[PDB]
């Protein structure tokens, strides 16, 4: 632990995102983080090249999705407008 | 702890 690198990318949905995410919990955590598991080819994030597998999500489309289920998290993420603001963190063990 | 696709 030494303060990760969180950043939000502003991209437009051409025809979907095409990626994978997994919910993980721990101690002293009353919420759930939408981590990244993989990225589908030809996706808005894959083609542009911003996020990668093994990352952590915080905010999507300017929405504080801190403490939601994967279903509500992923669903809301894909359920965004033309503009998308995904805030991913830089880390790894 | 599942893996969905958005």
């Amino acid at each position: 632990m030494k303060e990760p690198e969180i950043i939000t990318v502003t991209l437009k949905k051409q025809n979907g995102m095409g990626l994978s995410i997994v919910a993980a919990k721990g101690a002293g955590q009353d919420k759930l983080g939408i981590y990244v598991k993989s990225v589908v080819k030809g996706g808005a994030a894959d083609v542009d090249g911003r996020l990668a597998a093994g990352d952590q999500l915080l905010s999507v489309d300017g929405r504080s999705l801190v403490g939601l289920s994967q279903e509500r998290a992923a669903e809301l993420m894909t359920r965004t407008s033309s503009v998308v603001t995904l805030e991913v963190a830089k880390q790894g063990a | 702890l599942f893996s969905t696709e958005v």
